[PDB]
DNA sequence: GCATCCGTGACAAACCTTCCAGCAAGGGGAAGGTCAAGAAATTAAT
DNA sequence: ATTAATTTCTTGACCTTCCCCTTGCTGGAAGGTTTATAATGGGAGCTGTCACGGATGC
C-alpha cells in the first residue's frame, strides 16, 4: 500500500485502464484469480443484457519493457461495489491506489560510507520478506527460418 | 610493490623505461623459463617483476648484460 | 496501408510504451514530444523551445520531461488540461465577479 | 612499415589494382546464395564466400591453393582476399571526382583560375569550352555556350576543337603543360604588385608545385575509371529474419554499373547527341551521390525515404569511419556495469562481480586451466565454466590478483575518468568502485554504466599497474590539489571527528596519546568532541629525510587524535589542529604528497577513508526539519520588503521614475533583504546557545545537521544553504533578465504554485544550459585535443634563454591567486633572484616544489621569469626542462609525457561545471608606467597619456595591487608616497573621456571659421561656452578639407611648443568636442578644455581567436598616428613614425572611442580601438610571450571566476599549437608568402642560416589559427583527416602528396601502432633511428 | 531497511524528502499504534475515536469524513489495512506544513523534533545525535542489475569492419570511445592502447593469435595490420586516392 | 577594399530461344574402402 | 654362437560410393523480342536548424 499520498493516486488506476474499472455497478458475486463477476443491482440494469459483467482479468503477459502485467484480484467476496470504483489492481496498483513501490523504513544518516554518493544500503528484509523482488517477463522466439540447406 | 611503486620510479627514474624493462623481465620470466629472483607467496609473474625492479636487480644495462650472457651461452 | 503502418511503429512520434506502471502509461500518453515531422530536432534546438514560459501554467508541464539530448523538446501534459475543439491548451478556471 | 605516402589514383595503378573486373549489375543470385559469373559479388573478381571453398564445389579444402577454375574462375584462397580485391569499373566515358569538383575549394578551379559556376556550367552537360584555336578569340579555357558554339563551327570548321562535359575537361587537364605554366605563374606572381591577386596566384602556385614535386597529374584528378569498395566491406549477408542485409552503397555502385552499361549500349547503338550527353551527365551526378551525396544535388533516396550513406558519409563527424569504427571501437573484454561502493578496500582495490569475472576472463581461465593440470583442453574447461564448478572460482580468485583491470566511466570528463584498478571477487553483479577516486571519476553512483577493460599482456599489465593505477597518482592533471581527496562523506564524517564543543562530557581528561583518545572513545566514557591536552608524538624530516621525534602537549580535541593515528609520521600538526575543511584537506594531501611521497600517501588516504567511514557510521549526522531551523526574523525582513516594494510602486505611479528605474530599485532592494536574510540565517546557523561546564552561556561553531555541510563545504557552498534555509535571491528570466518578484518563502516553508513556477524558470534554463553546453564543451575538447596531436616530451633540456614574465591578475579588484600556485610545478628560465639586486638563491634549471615555493613566499616576489614551451626551439615537441612538472607525479617529467592531449583533458574537466571611483584596498605606494604626469594649480596630478597602468607596491616589494586608468585621469597622491586603502586615489568622469592640456598658457581659437567646420551654441547649462563644435555627421565638408584643430598658443600671436618634445602646441578637433573655455584666459597644465564621452562561448571563441563582434586594432609602429582621408563614415587610418613604416595606413570601422588623437604619440603595440581584442593583430605586433601571458592571464581567470582552478600550462600549451603554421614574410628557403609549420620554418633556419652560408631568407611572422584551421593545416595528414572536413583536407593531400611521417601521436593511434608517447617513445627511439 | 545518503540533500535541495520521511514516521508510529491495540483484541470503539483523531490535525481538512456513520465491520477492515501504514495524502503546493506534522508526531507516541535517537547495528552503542528515521516509499526501477550488468569476451562479430557488436540482447561489449583513447593516451599507455585498438577487437588474425597465445600462458603482445585501417584504405582506394605503405 | 550567399560542426501481357534438375528403373566407370594367402622377425634344442 | 612355432607385414581378392550416363519426356530457370486506336512540360522533400569561414559582387 501507497503510504505517503496526493490524492491523485484515487483515480490513476481508474483513468489508466489497466485496472478492472467498473462500468456498472453492483455487488460481489464471484471472484477468480482470473476473472471477476460482479452481479449488477437494479438501477444500473438494462433489460437487454443480463445484469452481469464478467470482466476476464489479464494474466501475466509482456509488457514493452520485460516486466510483469498482472491484474490481480483485490476485493473480498461479497461486498457492494459501486459505479467507476476498482474490482482488480493492476500491476502497479492496490486496491485503486497507486502502488509504484514499497514503503520501509529509511534513515537518513551515514552507514561505514556505504552511501557515500547517493547510494543506497539495503537490509536483508527487503530479499528476506520478498519486498523488492520482481516479476521479469522476456521474450525469446526461436525462429525456424528455411535456408537453401 | 603490490600497493607502491614509488620506490623503483626514484630508484629508476622514470616511468616508462622502468615498465618497459619490467615487462622485459616479465616476458623472460613468463615463456623464457627464468628463475624469480623474489619470493612468490601465490603472486603472478607482473609484481614480481615488479619487486625484482625494486630491488635494484633488474635495470636497462642489467637486463641487456643478462641476455647477452644467454645469448652466447646458447652461441656457444 | 504502408501509410498508416510506417506512421504507426515506425515514425518517430510512434515509440515503446513503457506498460511497467499505470503511471508510465499515463504520463506517456500526456506526453506532449515535439520531434518528428513538422516540428524540432534534439540536435538542431536551442534554449528557446527547452526553457519554459509563463504561459506554460497549467497547460505544458516543466517537470516531466527526459534528462537526456532533448530535455525541453518532450514535454508533458497537465491533470486538468485538455485538448481544445481548435487544438490549443486551455486551463480550467472559477470565475470571480469583483472579489 | 613506417610511413603512409599518399597520392592521386592512377588508371594504370587502378588496373594494377584490380585483379579482375566488373561489367555486370548483378550482386548474388536470388534462389542461390551464390554469386554468378562477372558480378558486384563474384568469386572470380574477389574470391570466394567460404574459407578454401569454390563456387561451384569441385575445388575445396585446402587441396588447390593458387590454380583458378576455368568454370567460373574462382580463385580458391581464405576469406580474406574479399576485403583487399578492388574494382576498375569499365567506364565508357570519363567522368568528374565530385571530391575535386565541389569541394570548399574545389581545388580544380584554382587549378585553373575558373570559377565555379563556369565549372558547373561544363561539367554539367550545358556549355563548350575549347582546349586550343587557331584563332586568338578561340584562346585556352573558354567558355562557349551551344549556339557560340555553332557560331564557332560555321566560322573556324577544322580550326578549332571544342568538346562538352569531363573528357573535354580531362583533355584540357592533360594537355595544358607540365612545368612552363608554373615558371610563368612563378615569374607572373611576383612580376605583378598587388594584394588581391597574390593571395590566390601564391596559392595556385603552391598547388602546382606540390602537384610537380609529388609527382602528380591532373589527368589522375579526374576519373576515367572508377574500383568498387570490397564486397565484404560491403556485405549483402543474409539476416536471421528472412530478409537481407544490403549497403545502400551497394545500390549506388549498382545504379553507377547500370548506367555505365547504359552508356556503352548508347555508344555501339548510335546515340544521338542529346541522350549520350544526358547518359554522361547522369553518371556524372551517379558517381558524384557515390563519392559525396550531399554536394552536386538533391540525396539520393531509396526504399525508406532517406538519404543514403555516400563514400564522404562513411568518413564524416562521428557516425563516420573515424570516430565510430577507427578512433573510438568497441573493444572485446569490455563489460558494462554500473557503480556500487566498496568501502572496505584498499585504493588500488575494486569489486568485480564473480559471473562477470568469470566470462570477462575467459582465456585466462583457460590458461590458468590448463597449466595447472585441473583441466584437459578448452571446452573441457569451458563445460566447466558453463556448470559452474567449485574450483574454478578458486582459480578465478588466483587469476584475479596480481592482475589490474582497467575501470572505465563512458563517457570519460578527464584523465581521470579512466585508470586501473587491481580488482577482488565478491557476489553481485555490479563493480564495488572505491569512493576516493568518485570525484576524480565525477561519477556518483546513479546508475552510471562502467566499462571494465582487461589489459591482456604482460606490456599492458604492468603499464596498469604501475603508471595508470589509483596508487600511482594522488594528484589531477589539471591542477595542483588533489581531485583525488576525501569527498562528501567522508569529509563529513571527518569534520564531525575534528569538531569541538564547549560542554564537551569528556572534559578534565588528559589523554596520552591516539591511543587513548581512540580508547575513550570507543569505550563510549567519552564523547568526540572534548577541548582537552593530549600528548602527540609528531615527526618532521628537517634534514635530507631524517624525521626528529618530538612530543608536547597541544589544545586540540579528542577525534583529531584519533585522526593522527590514522596519520603518518611526516606531517605537521599545524594541518590537523584546523576546523579541517575540504580544501584543508585537499591542503593535506597536497602537503603529505610533498613531504612523504607517493608511498605513505596511498596507505594515508585508505586509513583516512577507513576512518571516515568508521566515524561517520557512528556520526548519526542527519538533517531534519528542526536541525534546517528557520530564522525568528524572518516575517518582519519579508515585511519590510513588502512595505520596501509598496514605497516603490507608489513612487512609480505618483510620476519621479520610469519603469526601468523601479526595476532597477526593486532589483537593489530585493538584493538587499536578500542579503539581509541571508546574514540572519548565517548568524542563526553558526551560532548555538551551549552550556559550559560550570553554569554559563557562551556562543561557539554548532552543531547543526547543516553548518557540518555548509561551513566545511562538504557538499553544498554557501549560496545553496541561503536558498535553503533563507529566501531565494535572484531567477533567471528566459529572455536574461531577471523576475523582479523573487521568492519570498523558503524551501521548509514551501514554495506557492507561482513561486515554483518562477523557480522552475530558472532552474529548466540551467539544465537546459547543462544539457547544451556541456556537450558543446566536449566538442570543444574534441577540437582542442587535435590541435596538439604532436607534443611529446623528446629531449630533456633545449638551449632556448628565452621564457615568459608570469604575474598574477589584480585586473579590477583585490587579488585572486597568488604566485605559488601559479608558478607551481613550473620551470624558471634564467637565474631569478629577490626583488632587491642581490643574493642570486635560484639556479637556471629547476623546478619549483617544496623548498621553492615556500622560499619564494617568504620573500616578497612578484615577477619571476618562468621558462614556458612556446619559446623552445626543437621541433615535434617539447623538453623536459622546458614544460616543468608533470602535474599527478610531482617530479621531473619523464621522456614521453603527451602534454597536449593532457592539457585537453585539463581544460575538458571544468566544462560540466561553467554552465570612476577607484579605490584601493590595502597600503602601499604609488607607482606608474609609461609616465607623463604634471602639477596643476589644485595640488594633484593629472594625466596626459593614454598607457599609464596605476600598480601599487608596498614596503616589502610586491605588486599587491594594480588598476588599469585610461587617459584624461587626476591622481590625488604623488608617485612615491605611502597611501592607506579605502580611499579614492583617482578621480576622473567616468562618462565622458577629457581632452586635458598639458599647455600651460593663454588659448587661441585658430583654423576655424564659425558656420562651415565649427558652429556657434552657447550652453544653457552653466552658462560657460564657446565657439564649440558639433558631431562629424552634422558637419559640411569644411571640416573634410581644412583639419579642425585647436592651437593652445600664446595670445601675443607667437606659437609655443610641448615641453619635452619639439612639436608645437597644436590639439586636433574630433566629434563631439564641446569646449567649455574661452580666448585670452591664462590655463594652466592640467586644464580640462571638453566632454568627450566612450562564459563558454566567449572560451571557445577566445580559443579560436578568430574575430570578437567588435574588432580593437592595435597600433604597429610608435609614432605619430594621425587619419588619412577625412570620415566618410568609416573611412581610413594612417601611421607616421619617426624610424619606421611611414606610408603604411590601417583602417577603423567605429569612430566611438578613439584612445589616442589623430596626431599625438603612440607606443607600438597600443591600443587603438575599446573592447575585445582580436588575437591576430596582438600576435602580429606584441611576441608570442606577450599573448601566451594575455590567454592564460584571461581563459585562466574565467575558468576561476566559476569556482575552479587550472595550471597555466594546460592553457599554454594550446595555445603554443595555435600558431603552429606561421606566415614566411621573403623567399629563398621554401617560398614568399606561404603558411609553413614552426617545425618547416626551424628545419630551414638550421639547415642554412646555422652552419653553411648567411641569410638567405628565414624570417617569418607567427600567425594565431583557429582550432578548425589549425587542424587542418597539420603537416601530417591521417590526423588531420579525422577531426572535421574529412574530404576538404583528404583532397588537400591527396592533390599534394602529402607523405606522412606518423610523428604525431594520434597518427599512430590510426594506423594501429605503437604510439610514440609514453612507454612507445622508447620504441620509437629506436623506430625513428633504425630507418 | 534502507539507509540513505543525507550528503545530497543541500546541493540538491531537495529538502522535501526530509518532510516526506518525518511524515511517514509519523503515519508509521499511528500503524504502529493500530497494530498494537489490533492484536491485543480489547475493543473496536477506541478505533472509532483514535483513527478519527488523527483524520483531523490541519487547519482545514479537505474531507471532513466522520466514522461514526460506518459499520463494526468496514472500521475493522479499515484498522487491518491500516495494520501496514497509514495511507496519508499531501498536495504537491497544498501540502502540510512542518507544525502538522509535528501534530501527527505527537499523536503518534513521537518526539518533535522528527529525528529519534537511533541506535547502531555494527557497534551497538548510541548516537551523539537523533538520526532522522521514517518512510520514504522508495521503486524499484527499471534500470536494474540483470538488465545492466553486459560483458563480452570473443562473440558473434560483425562483418562490415570485423568490429564487437553493443547491446546486451546482441551481445556485445561497451564503446571505448574517442575521449577514452585521448585520456588513455593522456596517460602514455602504448600497449594498452596497442591491444584496445588492435589486437582485441581489429584484427581477426591478431586476435585470434592472441587468444592462442593466452590460452598456451604465453602473455606476450604481438601486433599487426589492423583489420579495419585497411577498410579505411581500400575505402579511400576505391574512393579514386592511391595510398600505400612505406 | 567591404556586405552578402553556401559547406559544415552540433557530449502489363504475351511471345520465343538456351540451360539445368527429376522420375522413371537402373548399368557402368572412376576412386576410394575391407577379407584370406604367403613372407619378415622372434624363441627354446644344443 | 645355432634354429623351430608364434606373431606380425605385405599382396591379391574383393567390397562400397561419386558421378556421368542411359531413352523419354517433364518441369523449372535465365535471357531476348513484339504488342501496332487513341496516349506529347513529370515529381518530391521540408523548412521549427543555429552559428562559423570561404568565395562573389559593388
Ligand atoms: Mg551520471
Ligand atoms: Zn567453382
Ligand atoms: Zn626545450
Amino acid at each position: 500500500k501507497p503510504l505517503v499520498g496526493t490524492g491523485m493516486e484515487r483515480a490513476v488506476a481508474v483513468d489508466s485502464g489497466v485496472t478492472a474499472v467498473a462500468k456498472r455497478g453492483g455487488v460481489v458475486q464471484y471472484v477468480d484469480a482470473s476473472r471477476i463477476v460482479i452481479k449488477v443491482n437494479e438501477d444500473e440494469m438494462y433489460p437487454g443484457e443480463a445484469g452481469i459483467d464478467i470482466y476476464n482479468l489479464t494474466k501475466y503477459t509482456r509488457s514493452n519493457q520485460n516486466t510483469c502485467i498482472n491484474q490481480m484480484p483485490c476485493v473480498s467476496l461479497g461486498e457492494p461495489v459501486e459505479r467507476g470504483d476498482v474490482l482488480a489492481d493492476g500491476p502497479s496498483t492496490d486496491l485503486g491506489e497507486l502502488a509504484l513501490g514499497q514503503n520501509m523504513r529509511v534513515a537518513f544518516m551515514p552507514w561505514n560510507g556505504y552511501n557515500f554518493e547517493d547510494s543506497i544500503l539495503v537490509s536483508e528484509r527487503v530479499v528476506q520478506e520478498d519486498r523488492f523482488t520482481t516479476i521479469h517477463i522476456q521474450e525469446l522466439a526461436c525462429v525456424s527460418r528455411d535456408t537453401k540447406l | 610493490a603490490r600497493v607502491t611503486v614509488q620506490d623503483a620510479v626514484e630508484k629508476i627514474g622514470n616511468r616508462f623505461d622502468l615498465v618497459l624493462v619490467a615487462a622485459r623481465r616479465a616476458r623472460q620470466m613468463q615463456v623464457g623459463g627464468k628463475d624469480p629472483l623474489v619470493p612468490e607467496e601465490n603472486d603472478k609473474t607482473t609484481v614480481i617483476a615488479l619487486r625484482e625492479i625494486e630491488e635494484g636487480l633488474i635495470n636497462n644495462q642489467i637486463l641487456d648484460v643478462r641476455e647477452r650472457q644467454e645469448q652466447q651461452e646458447q652461441e656457444a | 496501408s504502408a501509410a498508416v503502418k510506417e506512421f504507426f511503429g515506425s515514425s518517430q512520434l510512434s515509440q515503446f510504451m513503457d506498460q511497467n506502471n499505470p503511471l508510465s502509461e499515463i504520463t506517456h500518453k500526456r506526453r506532449i514530444s515535439a520531434l518528428g515531422p513538422g516540428g524540432l530536432t534534439r540536435e538542431r534546438a536551442g534554449f528557446e523551445v527547452r526553457d519554459v514560459h509563463p504561459t506554460h501554467y497549467g497547460r505544458v508541464c516543466p517537470i516531466e520531461t527526459p534528462e537526456g539530448p532533448n530535455i525541453g523538446l518532450i514535454n508533458s501534459l497537465s491533470v486538468y488540461a485538455q485538448t481544445n475543439e481548435y487544438g490549443f491548451l486551455e486551463t480550467p478556471y472559477r470565475k470571480v465577479t469583483d472579489g | 612499415f613506417d610511413a603512409i605516402k599518399i597520392a592521386l589514383a592512377s588508371p594504370d595503378m587502378i588496373r594494377s589494382w584490380s585483379f579482375g573486373e566488373v561489367k555486370k549489375p548483378e550482386t548474388i543470385n536470388y534462389r542461390t546464395f551464390k554469386p554468378e559469373r562477372d558480378g558486384l559479388f563474384c568469386a572470380r573478381i574477389f574470391g570466394p564466400v567460404k574459407d578454401y571453398e569454390c563456387l561451384c564445389g569441385k575445388y575445396k579444402r585446402l587441396k588447390h591453393r593458387g590454380v583458378i577454375c576455368e568454370k567460373c574462375g574462382v580463385e580458391v584462397t581464405q576469406t580474406k582476399v574479399r576485403r583487399e580485391r578492388m574494382g576498375h569499373i569499365e567506364l565508357a566515358s570519363p567522368t568528374a571526382h565530385i571530391w575535386f569538383l565541389k569541394s570548399l575549394p574545389s581545388r580544380i578551379g584554382l587549378l585553373l583560375d575558373m570559377p565555379l559556376r563556369d565549372i558547373e556550367r561544363v561539367l554539367y552537360f550545358e556549355s563548350y569550352v575549347v582546349i586550343e584555336g587557331g584563332m586568338t578569340n578561340l584562346e585556352r579555357q573558354q567558355i562557349l555556350t551551344e549556339e557560340q558554339y555553332l557560331d564557332a563551327l560555321e566560322e573556324f570548321g577544322d580550326e578549332f576543337d571544342a568538346k562538352m562535359g569531363a573528357e573535354a575537361i580531362q583533355a584540357l587537364l592533360k594537355s595544358m603543360d607540365l612545368e612552363q605554366e608554373c615558371e610563368q605563374l612563378r615569374e607572373e606572381l611576383n612580376e605583378t604588385n598587388s594584394e588581391t591577386k597574390r593571395k590566390k596566384l601564391t596559392k595556385r602556385i603552391k598547388l602546382l608545385e606540390a602537384f610537380v614535386q609529388s609527382g602528380n597529374k591532373p589527368e589522375w584528378m579526374i576519373l576515367t575509371v572508377l574500383p568498387v569498395l570490397p564486397p565484404d566491406l560491403r556485405p549483402l549477408v543474409p539476416l536471421d529474419g528472412g530478409r537481407f542485409a544490403t549497403s545502400d552503397l551497394n545500390d549506388l555502385y549498382r545504379r553507377v554499373i547500370n548506367r555505365n552499361n547504359r552508356l556503352k549500349r548508347l555508344l555501339d547503338l548510335a546515340a544521338p547527341d542529346i541522350i549520350v550527353r544526358n547518359e554522361k551527365r547522369m553518371l556524372q551526378e551517379a558517381v558524384d551521390a557515390l563519392l559525396d551525396n550531399g554536394r552536386r544535388g538533391r540525396a539520393i533516396t531509396g526504399s525508406n525515404k532517406r538519404p543514403l550513406k555516400s563514400l564522404a558519409d562513411m568518413i564524416k563527424g562521428k557516425q563516420g569511419r573515424f570516430r565510430q569504427n577507427l578512433l573510438g571501437k568497441r573493444v572485446d573484454y569490455s563489460g558494462r556495469s554500473v557503480i556500487t561502493v566498496g568501502p572496505y578496500l584498499r585504493l588500488h582495490q575494486c569489486g568485480l562481480p564473480k559471473k562477470m569475472a568469470l566470462e570477462l576472463f575467459k582465456p585466462f581461465i583457460y590458461g590458468k586451466l590448463e597449466l595447472r593440470g585441473l583441466a584437459t583442453t578448452i571446452k573441457a574447461a569451458k563445460k566447466m565454466v558453463e556448470r559452474e564448478e567449485a574450483v574454478v572460482w578458486d582459480i578465478l580468485d588466483e587469476v584475479i590478483r596480481e592482475h589490474p583491470v582497467l575501470l572505465n566511466r563512458a563517457p570519460t570528463l578527464h584523465r581521470l575518468g579512466i585508470q586501473a584498478f587491481e580488482p577482488v571477487l565478491i557476489e553481485g553483479k555490479a563493480i564495488q568502485l572505491h569512493p576516493l577516486v568518485c570525484a576524480a571519476y565525477n561519477a556518483d553512483f546513479d546508475g552510471d554504466q562502467m566499462a571494465v577493460h582487461v589489459p591482456l599482456t604482460l606490456e599492458a599489465q604492468l603499464e596498469a599497474r604501475a603508471l595508470m593505477m589509483s596508487t600511482n597518482n594522488i594528484l589531477s592533471p589539471a591542477n595542483g590539489e588533489p581531485i583525488i581527496v576525501p569527498s562528501q562523506d567522508v569529509v563529513l564524517g571527518l569534520y564531525y571527528m575534528t569538531r569541538d564543543c564547549v560542554n564537551a562530557k569528556g572534559e578534565g581528561m588528559v589523554l596520552t596519546g591516539p591511543k587513548e583518545a581512540e580508547r575513550l572513545y570507543r569505550s563510549g566514557l567519552a564523547s568526540l568532541h572534548a577541548r582537552v591536552k593530549v600528548r602527540i608524538t609528531e615527526y618532521e624530516k628537517d634534514a635530507n629525510g631524517e624525521l626528529v621525534a618530538k612530543t608536547s602537549l597541544k589544545d586540540t580535541t579528542v577525534g583529531r587524535a584519533i585522526l593522527w593515528m590514522i596519520v603518518p609520521k611526516g606531517l605537521p600538526y599545524s594541518i590537523v589542529n584546523q576546523a579541517l575543511g575540504k580544501k584543508a584537506i585537499s591542503k593535506m594531501l597536497n602537503t603529505c604528497y610533498r613531504i612523504l611521497g607517493l608511498k605513505p600517501t596511498v596507505i594515508f588516504a585508505d586509513q583516512i577513508m577507513y576512518t571516515g567511514f568508521a566515524y561517520a557510521a557512528r556520526s548519526g549526522a542527519s538533517v531534519g526539519i528542526d536541525d534546517m531551523v528557520i530564522p525568528e526574523k524572518k516575517h518582519e525582513i519579508i515585511s519590510e520588503a513588502e512595505a520596501e516594494v509598496a514605497e516603490i510602486q507608489e513612487q512609480f505611479q505618483s510620476g519621479l521614475v520610469t519603469a526601468g528605474e523601479r526595476y532597477n530599485k526593486v532589483i537593489d532592494i530585493w538584493a538587499a533583504a536578500n542579503d539581509r536574510v541571508s546574514k540572519a540565517m548565517m548568524d542563526n546557523l553558526q551560532t548555538e546557545t551551549v552550556i559550559n561546564r560550570d553554569g554559563q552561556e557562551e556562543k561557539q561553531v554548532s552543531f547543526n545537521s547543516i553548518y557540518m555541510m555548509a561551513d566545511s563545504g562538504a557538499r553544498g557552498s554557501a549560496a545553496q544553504i541561503r536558498q535553503l534555509a533563507g529566501m531565494r535571491g535572484l531567477m533567471a528570466k528566459p529572455d536574461g533578465s531577471i523576475i523582479e518578484t523573487p521568492i519570498t518563502a523558503n524551501f521548509r516553508e514551501g514554495l506557492n504554485v507561482l513561486q515554483y513556477f518562477i523557480s522552475t524558470h530558472g532552474a529548466r534554463k540551467g539544465l537546459a544550459d547543462t544539457a547544451l553546453k556541456t556537450a558543446n564543451s566536449g566538442y570543444l575538447t574534441r577540437r582542442l585535443v587535435d590541435v596538439a596531436q604532436d607534443l611529446v616530451v623528446t629531449e630533456d633540456d633545449c638551449g632556448t634563454h628565452e621564457g615568459i614574465m608570469m604575474t598574477p591578475v589584480i585586473e579590477g579588484g583585490d587579488v585572486k591567486e597568488p604566485l605559488r600556485d601559479r608558478v607551481l610545478g613550473r620551470v624558471t628560465a634564467e637565474d631569478v633572484l629577490k626583488p632587491g639586486t642581490a643574493d642570486i638563491l635560484v639556479p637556471r634549471n629547476t623546478l619549483l616544489h617544496e623548498q621553492w615555493c615556500d622560499l619564494l613566499e617568504e620573500n616578497s616576489v612578484d615577477a619571476v621569469k618562468v621558462r614556458s614551451v612556446v619559446s623552445c626551439d626543437t621541433d615535434f615537441g617539447v623538453c623536459a626542462h622546458c614544460y616543468g612538472r608533470d602535474l599527478a607525479r610531482g617530479h621531473i617529467i619523464n621522456k614521453g609525457e603527451a602534454i597536449g592531449v593532457i592539457a585537453a583533458q585539463s581544460i575538458g574537466e571544468p566544462g560540466t561545471q561553467l554552465t570612476s571611483s577607484i579605490q584601493v584596498k590595502n597600503k602601499g605606494s604609488i607607482k606608474l608606467s609609461n609616465v607623463k604626469s604634471v602639477v596643476n594649480s589644485s595640488g594633484k596630478l593629472v594625466i596626459t597619456s593614454r598607457n599609464t597602468e596605476l600598480k601599487l607596491i608596498d614596503e616589502f616589494g610586491r605588486t599587491k595591487e594594480s588598476y588599469k586608468v585610461p587617459y584624461g585621469a587626476v591622481l590625488a597622491k604623488g608617485d612615491g608616497e605611502q597611501v592607506a586603502g579605502g580611499e579614492t586615489v583617482a578621480n576622473w568622469d567616468p562618462h565622458t573621456m577629457p581632452v586635458i592640456t598639458e599647455v600651460s598658457g593663454f588659448v587661441r581659437f585658430t583654423d576655424m571659421i564659425d558656420g562651415q567646420t565649427i558652429t556657434r551654441q552657447t550652453d544653457e547649462l552653466t552658462g560657460l561656452s564657446s565657439l564649440v563644435v558639433l558631431d562629424s555627421a552634422e558637419r559640411t565638408a569644411g571640416g573634410k578639407d581644412l583639419r579642425p584643430a585647436l592651437k593652445i598658443v600664446d595670445a601675443q600671436g607667437n606659437d609655443v611648443l610641448i615641453p619635452g618634445t619639439d612639436m608645437p602646441a597644436q590639439y586636433f578637433l574630433p566629434g563631439k568636442a564641446i569646449v567649455q573655455l574661452e580666448d585670452g584666459v591664462q590655463i594652466s597644465s592640467g586644464d580640462t578644455l571638453a566632454r568627450i564621452p566612450q562564459g563558454l562561448p566567449r572560451v571557445a571563441d577566445l580559443f579560436e581567436a578568430r574575430r570578437p563582434k567588435e574588432p580593437a586594432i592595435l597600433a604597429e609602429i610608435s609614432g605619430i598616428v594621425s587619419f588619412g582621408k577625412e570620415t566618410k563614415g568609416k573611412r581610413r587610418l594612417v601611421i607616421t613614425p619617426v624610424d619606421g613604416s611611414d606610408p603604411y595606413e590601417e583602417m577603423i570601422p567605429k569612430w566611438r572611442q578613439l584612445n589616442v588623437f589623430e596626431g599625438e604619440r603612440v607606443e607600438r603595440g597600443d591600443v587603438i580601438s575599446d573592447g575585445p581584442e582580436a588575437p591576430h593583430d596582438i600576435l602580429r605586433l606584441r611576441g608570442v610571450h606577450a599573448v601566451t601571458r594575455y590567454i592564460v592571464n584571461e581563459v585562466q581567470d574565467v575558468y576561476r571566476l566559476q569556482g575552479v582552478k587550472i595550471n597555466d600550462k594546460h592553457i599554454e600549451v594550446i595555445v603554443r599549437q595555435m600558431l603552429r603554421k606561421a606566415t614566411i614574410v621573403n623567399a629563398g628557403s621554401s617560398d614568399f608568402l606561404e603558411g609553413e609549420q614552426v617545425e618547416y620554418s626551424r628545419v630551414k633556419i638550421a639547415n642554412r642560416e646555422l652552419e653553411a652560408n648567411g641569410k638567405v631568407g628565414a624570417t617569418y611572422s607567427r600567425d594565431l589559427l583557429g582550432i578548425t584551421k589549425a587542424s587542418l593545416a597539420t603537416e601530417s595528414f591521417i590526423s588531420a583527416a579525422s577531426f572535421q572536413e574529412t574530404t576538404r583536407v583528404l583532397t588537400e593531400a591527396a592533390v599534394a602528396g602529402k607523405r606522412d611521417e606518423l610523428r604525431g601521436l594520434k597518427e599512430n593511434v590510426i594506423v594501429g601502432r605503437l604510439i610514440p608517447a609514453g612507454t612507445g617513445y622508447a620504441y620509437h627511439q629506436d623506430r625513428m633511428r633504425r630507418r | 531497511d534502507i539507509v540513505l545518503n543525507p550528503l545530497g540533500v543541500p546541493s540538491r535541495m531537495n529538502i522535501g524528502q526530509i518532510l516526506e520521511t518525518h511524515l511517514g514516521m509519523a503515519a508509521k508510529g499511528i500503524g504502529d499504534k493500530i497494530n498494537a491495540m489490533l492484536k491485543q483484541q480489547q475493543e473496536v470503539a477506541k478505533l472509532r475515536e483514535f483513527i478519527q483523531r488523527a483524520y483531523d490535525l490541519g487547519a482545514d481538512v479537505r474531507q471532513k469524513v466522520d466514522l461514526s456513520t460506518f459499520s463494526d465491520e468496514e472500521v475493522m477492515r479499515l484498522a487491518e489495512n491500516l495494520r501496514k501504514g497509514m495511507p496519508i495524502a499531501t498536495p504537491v503546493f497544498d501540502g502540510a506544513k512542518e507544525a502538522e506534522i509535528k501534530e501527527l508526531l505527537k499523536l503518534g507516541d513521537l518526539p518533535t523534533s522528527g529525528q529519534i535517537r537511533l541506535y547502531d547495528g555494527r557497534t551497538g552503542e548510541q548516537f551523539e545525535r537523533p538520526v532522522t528515521v521514517g518512510y520514504m516509499y522508495m521503486l524499484k526501477l527499471n534500470h536494474l542489475v540483470d538488465d545492466k550488468m553486459h560483458a563480452r569476451s570473443t562473440g558473434s562479430y560483425s562483418l562490415v569492419t570485423q568490429q564487437p557488436l553493443g547491446g546486451k540482447a546482441q551481445f556485445g561489449g561497451q564503446r571505448f570511445g574517442e575521449m577514452e583513447v585521448w585520456a588513455l593516451e593522456a596517460y602514455g599507455a602504448a600497449y594498452t592502447l596497442q591491444e584496445m585498438l588492435t589486437v582485441k577487437s581489429d584484427d581477426v588474425n591478431g586476435r585470434t593469435k592472441m587468444y592462442k597465445n593466452i590460452v598456451d600462458g604465453n602473455h606476450q603482445m604481438e601486433p599487426g595490420m589492423p583489420e579495419s585501417f585497411n577498410v579505411l584504405l581500400k575505402e579511400i582506394r576505391s574512393l579514386g586516392i592511391n595510398i600505400e605503405l612505406e
